[PDB]
Order: C-alpha cells, then structure tokens, then sequence
RNA sequence: GUCUACGGCCAUACCACCCUGAACGCGCCCGAUCUCGUCUGAUCUCGGAAGCUAAGCAGGGUCGGGCCUGGUUAGUACUUGGAUGGGAGACCGCCUGGGAAUACCGGGUGCUGUAGGCU
RNA sequence: UGUGGCGGCCAAGCGUUCAUAGCGACGUCGCUUUUUGAUCCUUCGAUGUCGGCUCUUCCUAUCAUUGUGAAGCAGAAUUCACCAAGCGUUGGAUUGUUCACCCACUAAUAGGGAACGUGAGCUGGGUUUAGACCGUCGUGAGACAGGUUAGUUUUACCCUACU
RNA sequence: GCUCAGGGAGGACAGAAACCUCCCGUGGAGCAGAAGGGCAAAAGCUCGCUUGAUCUUGAUUUUCAGUACGAAUACAGACCGU
RNA sequence: UCAGGAUAGCUGGCGCUCUCCGCAGUUUUAUCCGGUAAAGCGAAUGAUUAGAGGUCUUGGGGCCGAAACGAUCUCAACCUAUUCUCAAACUUUAAAUGGGUAAGAAGCCCGGCUCGCUGGUGUGGAGCCGGGCGUGGAAUGCGAGUGCCUAGUGGGCCACUUUUGGUAAGCAGAACUGGCGCUGCGGGAUGAACCGAACGCCGGGUUAAGGCGCCCGAUGCCGACGCUCAUCAGACCCCAGAAAAGGUGUUGGUUGAUAUAGACAGCAGGAUGGUGGCCAUGGAAGUCGGAAUCCGCUAAGGAGUGUGUAACAACUCACCUGCCGAAUCAACUAGCCCUGAAAAUGGAUGGCGCUGGAGCGUCGGGCCCAUACCCGGCCGUCGCUGGCAGUCGGCAGAGCGAGAAAGAGAGUGGCGCGGACGCUACGCCGCGACGAGUAGGAGGGCCGCUGCGGUGAGCCUUGAAGCCUAGGGCGCGGGCCCGGGUGGAG
RNA sequence: ACACGUGCGCGAGUCGGGGGCUACGAAAGCCGCCGUGGCGCAAUGAAGGUGAAGGCCGGCGCCGCCGGCCGAGGUGGGAUCC
C-alpha cells in the first residue's frame, strides 16, 4: 500500500493557534559569543574601577555645586467660555452662590 | 526529495550583477561597524571565505562582536512554529548598513531641535506623524478654455 | 456596469492632481450614460485609464452632475455608435431608435442589444449618441413613423387582466 | 479617512457596504442605537452621566458633544468612537440588491458614497 | 585654467580615427662602472640630462559604436482581490487595486578627496 | 478512451472524360462501451469464476422482407442512402473453446446488450487442490504463461416476482 | 614574474599541422572530478622557499527535535612557514 | 521503518506574576532583499527560416588556354548590414503578490572615572558612576506575561488559483487559502465538500442565498422591450451528455457595388472574317492541354460553356436588347432555431404541464422564508480578583449613582413605647457578553447500586422489601416522590 | 516503582514501618540510652583525593605577613510599604 508522502497543509494554521511568539528581547543580553581577548580586557576594567573612586565622588560633589551655583540663580464664545466657567465645581463655587443670593 | 546542501538553490542570488564582477570595492573594507547598530545582509560571490546561509540573504539584524575580518548579527530567522534570534559570524564584504535606522535618528535630532526652539513662546510644534489627510477644498480654474470631451474609439483589426 | 432602470446621462468633468512638473493639468470631460453619479464615476475611470495614463488615485474628479433633457416633449430620432465584445471578436454597430429623452434612447439601446445579440451592460461601449433629422436615416423600423397623415388600427386587443374575475359566464371580446 | 483607513478598507471590500455619512444618519445612529463601553460592559446611553463620567476629560460632557466629535471629525475622535460599543444593525427592510458583487456592478458591497444614508434608515 | 603623488565612486570615465598641447611636471630619451637580472641592459635594477612632443598622458572633434539618461511602445503585456459573469471548451469580458520590457525618437559624454607645483 | 469499432469536415487524386455515381491521400472534428489497456472507488466474518444447452426481452450501427430516392441503373444482376427492429436469421465435419474454417441449404444465413443475461437451472469438456507421466530449469525440496491422464457440483418448507 | 582560448600576418626544409616574431584578443581558456557560482599585475601558467594538512580550550553555522555525525564559519592561547 | 512506536506540533487541566507603559495571521511611512509572470534575440550561451551586398579564405563548372596567369557567369563555404521563429534545466531588462528591519525613555544630550585591549596622540573602543531632559514621538484594535503536568493524533479527502507525470480519469503527486472529517440549519428536486449562514429553550419583526402556473409558502403585477416554432424545442454555479462543418429559416449588423445614365429574371434577333496563326506538331479546322490571346467589321465576336467531342456541316455558353418597369445586388459577421446527433427493462428541465411563455436575453415594482440580523421572555456558562458583616433604632435619626482626589468631621478662641424581608457568607444579590462539536480533557451531581462508622428518641404485622398500574405530580436530565392493587418481614 | 499537582502534621529536620512495654481489641496507647537506619542538610573526579565570599588602615610607589576596624555582592525592572 502506498501513501502521500509529504504536505504543509494545517500547518500555518497550528502555528497561529498558540500565535507566533518573538525571541523575549531584554536589555542587559549575555557576553556569551563575544571576542575573549575584547572580554578579558572589558573584565579587568570592571575589577578596576573601586581603584579611581575617590576623583568619581569628589568630582560628582564639585558638579552637584554647579546645579545650587545656577538653580537659585534661576529663579469659543464668550457665553460658553462663561458658562463652562460657571459650571464647574471649584473654579465656579462662588459665582453660583451669587446667583443663588440673586433670587431675592 | 532535494538534494540538501549550503549552496543549493544560490544560483542567481550569490552571481555578482551584470558588468559589476572582478576586484571588490575597498570602501566596502574601510566602513566602520559598531556593537549594535543594525545591518542587512547580503551574500557575494566573489569572496568565498564567510558567507551567510541563503537563509539570510536579505535579512537585517544587529551587530553583537566586532573581530578583525567579520562581525556577529543576531538577525530574526522563523522554522515552523517560532522565531529564533539566533548570532552568526559573516564577513564585511556580505553586510551593509541598514538606511531604516538614518531616518529615525534624523526625525529624533529634528524632533528634538524642535522642542529646544518653540518651548517657551508658547507656539505649539505638531510632532508626530499624520498619514496623508483627505484632500482639501479649492476651485479648480478653467482660465478661458472649455474641457476637451473624450469619446471611446471605434475597434480596428490591428495585426 | 449594471444597466438597472432607466439611466441618466452624466457630465464628469476630471484632472490629475497637480504635481511639481505641471500645476495647471488640462480638464478632460465625459458623457456617462449610468444609473447614478457613484457608476458614472466608476465608468469614467474606466474609459480615461484607456484612452489617456490617468488613474483614480493618480487624478480627481472636478464636477459630476446630471445632464438634462432640453426638449422632453418633441419626438426625435436618436442615432447611436456602439463597441460590444461577440463570443468571437469586438464590432462596431449604428443603431437607430426614436424617443424623447436620450437616456431613454440609451436604456432602448442596452434592452435592443441585450435581446437580439445576447451582449451585456459590462460588453457594450457607447461613443457617440446624436439627434438626427427625419431624412438622415438609414433603418426601415424607425423611418416608418415619419408619415405625418398616420393611420392604424389596435387590432387583436388580447384581453388583460385575465384574473379579474377568472370564473366569467361569457367569452371575451377581441374586436374593439 | 486618511492614507492608512482606505488600504485596509479597500483588502476587506467585498465583505463590507461603506460610505459617508450624513448629520441625520450620525443622530440616528447614536439616539436610537448608542451604547458605552464602561467598564468593557455594553450599557445603554440613557442619560448624559455615563458619557461626562466616562469622556469629562476630553470635554465631551453630553450626547450632542459626542455626536459633534464624530460628524466634525475633531481631536478625540478616537476615544469617543471606542467608546461606543459597535453598532447592531437590523436586517435591510426591502432587502439588498445583490450581497456578493461589488455596488457598481449592481451589488450591495464596496463604497457608496451618498447612498449609504438610505441602508442606514432601512437597517436602523 | 591645469598637471603631479596617493586615492574614492568604478565606461557621462570604454573603443576607432583626426587636430592642438604655453610653463613647471610626467615622459620618451642617454648609457652599463657600482646595485640587480636576463639567450639578449628589450623588460627589470642602476648612473644620467644631449635632444624631442613623434608616442604615452591631457583638452577638443565625429548626423561615430558603446555607456548613461528621458520619451515612446502603453495604461499595452502581466497581476492582488470579487461575482450563481460569457463560453461545449480553449480561454475571455467586467469590477477593485498595482503596473512593466524591445524596436523606434531626443539629450548627455567623468564627478571629486588630501597633499604639492605651473600660469 | 490511449487502443479496438463506427461516423463526419476539407478536397490532392482514382474513376476512358469528369474532385464528390462509388471512393478518398496530407490534415482535422466527433461518437460508442460488443475490444484491450489505465485506476483502485465498492466487495477478502465470500456476490459460486470458461464455454455450451435452455428461455425471455430489449437495442439498430438494416443481412432479408415492406415502401422509397440515386447510379458509371437498357433488361437481369449489383452498389449507395432514407422512413423502418413487425417477422425471420438455419442443418452439419474438426475444436472444451468464445473465435476460426469448410460442406450443404436458403428470401437471408446482419451485429449487439440484459452482473462480459442465465450453475439452490443443468452440464463439467476447459481451467484451478490433493495421485501420477514426459520435456526445459534447479545441487535439492520443488517450479513451468509447457504437453498429458484420473479427479464429491449441497439446501427452498420463508418474503417478493411470475404461473 | 608573466597571461589565457582563438584569430590575422610573416619567416630555410616546413605542409592543415614541429619552431621563431609582431598585432587583435572581457575570459570565448584553465582551476583533478558532475554541475552551478567565482576569478586576469589572479583563484590560471612558470619559478623560489616551505609544512597552518601541527598542538589546544570554548562559541557559532548548515541538516535540525533546534539532537548526534559529517562538513563549515569567525575568534582566543601556543609553536611555525613565507 | 511503511497496519507500529519515540520526537516536535496542535489539546486540556493546575495555577502563579502583574495591570483598572506591552502586544498584533492588518495598514501607513522609511529602508533593504528577489530573478517568477512578462519581455529579448538587428544583447552573451543554445536552437532557427529567408533573401541581400561583398568577395576567396574557398573548391568546383564550363567558357576562347600548347602550359599557367587573369577570367567569366559563378554556386554552396566565408564576412557585413538585414529578416521569420523559440527556451523548465538561456538572459541585458523586469513587475503584481511577497519576505526582513525601524517608528524612542532597553531613549536622548551633558560631564567624570576604569582598562593588563588598541595606540604618534585622555588616540580608538568598551565598561562603570553621578546628571538633566516627557508633547510617551504613525493609523487602528486589544489586558499582558510566565511555569508545570498532559490525553488524543501521526491512513486523510474536497474546492478557487498556481502546478508535475499521464491521451485522459470520480487518476497519481505538490504550493496557498478555505471546507468536510468533528456540523446541524435555508437553497441546489436528490447528494460528506457547492451557494447562504454556523445552532441554549421560545414569541414578534426582517433578511441572505434561492424563489413566486399547480405540486409548494410567494407575481391572481391590466410589469417593460425585443428574440425564437423545433415531425429530438427550450428551460439556472458545482452538474450531470457534445464538436468541426453547414442553412435562399429568421432577426440584427459590417464592407463594397449598381440605381430613372432606368436591376434577379421573363422570352427573342445574332455570336461574325483573314485563320485549316501558334508549341513539340498521332492532333491542335480553338477543344487530354500548355503557353502568345489582337484586330477588318462595331449595340455582342469573346481564339470562350457544356457538348457525339480528333475538329468538322454543326446544337449550346458572356452580349445589346425585341416585350417589359425602381429600387436591387454581392461577400463577411453574429443571435435564436434547424442539420451534423447511434444502445440495449419503461422514463424523466424533479413531476404535471407550458408556445400573447410557465422558454431565451436585458430590467422595474411587490411579495415568500433560515437555527442568520434586530427587540423582548426564560435557562446556563463566563466576566466584573462586582455588592452586602450598617438588621449601625428612645443609647435611634436610618444618607454615600454621583462628570471632576479628598471629613454628612470635633472642641477652644474672634401625648404614643413603634420601625416588612434579610446574611444555609460553602449564602444572598446586581450588571454586561456569550452557548456547534468526534477523539480527547476537566468540573458539578439533592443521579443510582451494595456494605462499614456516626445519626434520624426514623419507618414497619393498624402490613417492610419486591412486583403490576388508561391514577397525581416534580426535575434540563440521571432519576424521584405520592395514589390503587398484590405480597407477608424487613 | 517513579514523576508532577493537591490537602494535612512537624520543620533543619523528619519517620518507628521492625522490636519491646502494659467482646470490641489482630485495635488504640507508650518508648528516646529503642533513630540502627532511611531520605534531607555538599558537591565534583575514573581515581588517589580535594571540598563552597572580602576590601581598607599601619608596621614588616612593595611582602610571605605581624596585626587593627568593619564586613554574605552589584545593575535594571519589581506586589505592597515609608
């Protein structure tokens, strides 16, 4: 007995049930596949960064001078424009009460 | 069944244009890949030595690693059911620089321009992109002529 | 097209939109013999895309109003040229009828073709459609009617109406 | 209507009857046939409390605003026209001409660009 | 106006023949002691500066060939979508969007980077 | 529907003359399921599978008979075509044969279908179990789309059909 | 360092075909093999020197389940060639 | 390994992390990618007909050579400019549909540190700190994300378009999307796949696709305009039986002729002579033929229509009329009808029947009905991580749906003895959308059977189980409860 | 026997299941100097084996260390909380 050999017939329709998902892109992806001389050398720059710490703090105090240096030295009709003035419940909460004393 | 196999079926699509074949251009060489910035892939004939699969081929993805003679992509590519991201090694002379990514950041330098100038006056700059808008109203002038009437032509046996 | 009812003649008037090359492109006019404003714009399209390189998103449509009849109560004679696709090749024809109204001479036209050559309201073209004097045609079943001493009976008045009582006592009569 | 709204109309054609509206269509519409989506739940606009609770931010406070926005297409056109829950229409009393073929080619489908106000009085 | 050295795009720069090339250049040119290499100082390497634009090179010319670039061909061929459309079929027509390619007819015939001269 | 059968269309030629009385090359359009393929849809907890005898009915693609048109129809004989299936279409030698071929007769000895009609209707010559013989092949058991001989043919009393 | 296939024309015997010399020559040749792609101061031809066809981790591509084998691509650490 | 498994895919269940910025079987704007359809051969590779103009690089042939030069008509070969026709395994050009990427804070623009990498050079690259910038940077739509365990399945078939092998197949094998399988419903008379449209239990309305002589709901409209007669009429997707060819049938058209300079016919009078010119020359007195084809004479004389035909004396064929009086002729084209058209039981536009259609083509108005669409009743599921512990009562004050984030706020200064229901919170209540289903999966059973621990101060000789029943009812159902009879101990 | 979900008890633990003690009941109760033991709290290597965090501040622009103070990372997103 012979039988159809191959087909794609039901197959665009399987993989839209559950809906094509993309790759779960983040920031921070990994160092794996990247050059190991490159790699190495990034390495020893993060062990040695607590070595030139002192001139980071000290010059991020001497920058944070220069914001308080210049931070205080920085320092349509005309009815419906009426009515919804009128209207509204803290801008108009006196023009109301003269209204209401403007019965009598 | 086919015959399986890397170049099979890259007959066309790794030929080198007509009079366009022989010594590669060296700009090719000297253009400068960065770690991220988004590249589309094209294969070459030419040069024999670190090609991308036909897969590839016209596909565009994002540099990941930088080596002397080739560079890293992690470029879409889709099997049955799923998309993998996936990071191959191709060589400079089958990449280029995507121009999608040199009209976004033009639009970002312009569109910033356009809030350093017009903050403070109050005029409000319209910055985002409308789609082309339904025509507007005007009078179309017949300036002395009266139009041209067009009647169908009467059918003539031609060859 | 779809020749429903009684058609109208149109006047669409259209132009490309201007571009940079040319701001003041030339205004092309159409006769459009259609059931309403929404076909007869459709079949200028048609015919424009055919005889000029002119397109509905690549063009505009200036004025598309209904075209009256000045003379609605004189009898005229209506000469019309046609362009229908056969089950073997296009022809030409020249088809006379007499009517009041030209639409009314158009919609005769598309029935007339429609009954003796099996041809169809997307087959047939009309190019030119012109009132004609009394001594300037050439068919027999038009021309008949140009007697002005006129005579003729109604002679086998078949009755109508036949279900109206449908159990009658007498026959009906025929002569009248 | 803009660039975008017409190439995605024009790839769904023969399965819609479109075209432009009229003022009294757009009150019809929204009188007799006009439901909120508040709280993803299909309410009916009885009063101008659900449409000034819902759109007070965009200053749409009442039923005639609403219907201005959507006819004079304004700003916030967008979050009055999702707020209105689609609209179930009747059966066309005096039924259609033809549902499968274009309108031009004696069908009902395609756009119609004045003569959609006549299907709107026979489906509402 | 223009060359030289190194180039980028790689025929609007290529090919055929003709004409003109001021001044520095570039050359042809002159030799074989040392360097160096051949059957041969023709080529290659070297040491020269009497001559010459004849050639290379440059600029220009030709109802030139090619190349580039428009028009036409033509809303033609094909094509997305639609119909209880036509037809015995083979294939057609319409609606809704997209739209080429020869022959044929015009126009053009290198742009330019750094560095250094000549006028 | 390739193939088998049967029929048109065109007119190069045949026919003493003369395309078409009767025929018809090179081409070309069909029809039929009385041929053989091609396929695997139905049946493998079974549809009894070759022929003949017997017996009914149907088809027409008409052999004969009836009525007719046309011939290269003088008569006689013969050939082509039309309406046309009412009635006929046989007796034998050889073969299991279907088919074939011959003798004789005759108005004529036309072609077909009905689960390649018809086995609880027969028959059992042929195929196609088990016994044996020969030839070719196999080392052998055995094989043969070779020849040969001998080899169990069951049941109706049910429903319908018909009498 | 050269330039191929083929052609034109000349040159003792020498002719259709031995050898020399000039001109045209975009690949019409060659690259071990089938076919496709690719290549001209080369990837071809001829010379000189050699052993990267050597030792060693991981990553990746192709078939793909996104597994093995086979084959491959870019790196890194050595020792070497030119 | 091919009647089976493992393996991804499709399926379900359990949840969990979040939300009162993320995604997408789509489009727009940018930006790459391609070598099919088409086209091309006076562009490469290959196949391919045709004359030209040149000529030897060629041969021949004969032409006046004693022998060779020239030579001369040259023919194929050759070169050059042209020409007709092609390609799944050719191509300069080259679409439509299509396939990637981008459309921001995972971002920008500023400083400052680290490096054993890289270097003329705080040069190049990457990593690290502290900063400041929201107008959230296309349209439209929508709550997303993530992890466990997992059953069935691994024979498929059909259709529009594209498409391979075969003459073709209700044949074999593919791509894309849609169906049947797993699915009823209205139409196609009938039918797994067509057309319309997908279904909880009902009433009203109205539609689709199809219909409306009678079967058979609805044209019993004074429907419109033509076409067609069939001794085989014709009559609706898939679809259920036809072609070439043809018609002085009939209805349109197209092109070109003759028309009062008087047509298709109707019937005459005539068809003459050099000439028994010609070609081989049995024969061309015109007569298997072939080729020359004019004139003397004119209304016709044509070397011509058939002739016994070698011709012949001789009948007969275009011609102008003798009689006679305006509109005809000729070739294509395409509608309907007709010929072409032959099978076996009796026979099928579904039947009857229909011809001032109940046929065919083009179109009005009205009407008929689906489980589809609208309004409403009832049931269920799902959603609202919905509402209620305020039944806050002579110690009471009964309010919290309302467009706009917040206190029905609190102190010190300037007579009558009253008030429904509620809340098994595992309950009760409110609003919105939904409901096909085989294999398969889960939940809920106040569905049922038989036995054990508890419990009903259960039932029962004033009659238990069991059984029968035109009795009375409940439940969507599984089932159940009462009445009457029989029966005799649970 | 295994895996995963789910309910309960105790929790760096947990469990007497085999043993012993003093009608229903062959049940239930108890042991702790009855936890032997099982599984858990440590991995990796075939193996012999080895076996899970540090800077700074002085003395000996550096010590193998003598010492001294403090000490289970960082970035981004993150229900609630302040």
């Amino acid at each position: 007995a012979k039988s159809k050999n191959h087909t794609t017939h039901n197959q665009s329709r399987k993989w839209h049930r559950n809906g094509i998902k993309k790759p779960r892109s983040q920031r921070y992806e990994s160092l794996k596949g990247v050059d190991p001389k490159f790699l190495r050398n990034m390495r020893f720059a993060k062990k040695h960064n607590k070595k030139g710490l002192k001139k980071m703090q000290a010059n991020n105090a001497k920058a944070m001078a220069a914001r308080a240096e210049a931070i205080k030295a920085l320092v349509v009709s005309r009815k419906l424009h009426r009515l919804a003035y009128i209207a509204h419940p803290k801008l108009g909460r006196r023009a109301r009460a003269r209204i209401a004393r403007g019965l009598r | 069944t086919n015959t399986k196999g890397k170049r099979r079926g890259t007959r066309y699509m790794f030929s080198r244009p007509f009079r366009k074949h022989g010594v590669v251009p060296l700009a090719t060489y000297m253009r400068i890949y960065k770690k991220g910035d988004i590249v589309d892939i094209k294969g070459m004939g030419t040069v024999q030595k670190g090609m991308p699969h036909k897969c590839y081929h016209g596909k565009t993805g994002r540099v990941y690693n930088v080596t002397q003679h080739a560079v890293g992509i992690v470029v879409n590519k889709q099997v049955k059911g799923k998309i993998l991201a996936k990071r191959i090694n191709v060589r400079i002379e089958h990449i280029k620089h995507s121009k999608s990514r040199d009209s976004f950041l033009k639009r970002v330098k312009e569109n910033d321009q356009k809030k350093k100038e017009a903050k403070e006056k109050g005029t409000w700059v319209q910055l985002k992109r409308q789609p082309a808008p339904p025509r507007e109203a005007h009078f179309v002038r017949t300036n002395g002529k009266e139009p041209e009437l067009l009647e169908p032509i009467p059918y003539e046996f031609m060859a | 097209t779809k020749a429903s009812g009684t058609l109208r003649e149109y006047k669409v008037v259209g132009r490309c939109l201007p571009t940079s090359k040319s701001p003041a492109p030339p205004l092309y006019r159409m006769r459009i013999f259609a059931p309403n404003h929404v076909v007869a714009k459709s079949r200028f399209w048609y015919f424009v895309l055919e005889l000029k390189k002119m397109k509905k998103s690549s063009g505009e449509i200036v004025y598309c109003g209904q075209v009256f009849e000045k003379s609605p109560l004189r009898v005229k004679n209506f000469g019309i040229w046609l362009r229908y696709d056969s089950r073997s090749g296009t022809h030409n024809m020249y088809h006379e009828y007499r009517d009041l109204i030209m639409a009314s001479a158009v919609t005769q036209c598309y029935r007339d073709m429609g009954a003796r050559h099996r041809a169809r309201a997307h087959s047939i073209q009309v190019m030119k459609v012109e009132e004609m004097a009394a001594a300037r045609c050439p068919r027999p079943a038009v021309k008949q009617f140009h007697d002005s001493r006129i005579r003729f009976p109604l002679p086998h008045r078949v009755l109508r109406r036949q279900h109206k009582p449908r159990f009658t006592a007498k026959r009906p009569n025929t002569f009248f | 209507l803009n660039k975008a709204s017409i190439n995605m109309l024009r790839i769904v054609e023969p399965y819609i009857a479109w075209g432009y509206p009229n003022l009294k269509s757009v009150n019809e519409l929204i009188y007799k046939r006009g439901y909120g989506k508040i709280n993803k739940k299909r309410i009916a606009l009885t009063d101008n409390t659900l449409i000034a609770r819902s759109l007070g931010k965009y200053n749409i406070i009442c039923m005639e605003d609403l219907i201005h926005e959507i006819y004079t297409v304004g700003k916030h056109f967008k979050e009055a026209n999702n707020f209105l829950w689609p609209f179930k229409l009747s059966s066309p009393r005096g039924g259609m001409k033809k549902k499968t073929t274009h309108f031009v080619e004696g069908g009902d489908a395609g756009n119609r660009e004045d003569q959609i106000n006549r299907l709107i009085r026979r489906m509402n």
